[PDB]
């Protein structure tokens, strides 16, 4: 006659990380054309309030 | 100008990525183990032999 008894016991703890990251650049042509007046539109608004524009 | 133009005018994307992972997993596992047996023998035997000689 034999008997027995098991026992037992299994634990397990786990961290991750993950990061991450990307840049992604779109070269059109529509974008320069857009790009040609936004400097010079500064000095509309300048010129339209602060000076003078009569000869 | 310059060479960049090039680059709008045949619509170019650059993409990158950069995944970095980190993982530590720890596993305790404990076992415990009893067993016990109880046997039990017993045999019995009987014999006869009967030997006459003539000479």
């Amino acid at each position: 006659l034999r008997n027995g008894e098991s026992d037992t016991k299994r634990n397990t703890q786990s961290q991750n990380e993950m990061n991450r990251t990307g840049l992604t650049k779109q070269y059109l042509i529509d974008n320069l054309q857009k790009l040609y007046s936004m400097r010079d539109t500064i000095f509309k608004t300048y010129d339209k309030e602060c000076f003078l524009h009569i000869w | 100008y310059g060479s960049d133009m090039y680059k709008y005018i045949e619509q170019v994307t650059d993409t990158q990525s950069q995944d970095l992972g980190k993982a530590i997993e720890n596993a305790i596992e404990q076992g415990q183990t009893k067993d016990r047996q109880q046997d039990k023998g017993h045999e019995e035997y009987k014999d006869y032999e009967d030997t006459i000689t003539k000479s």
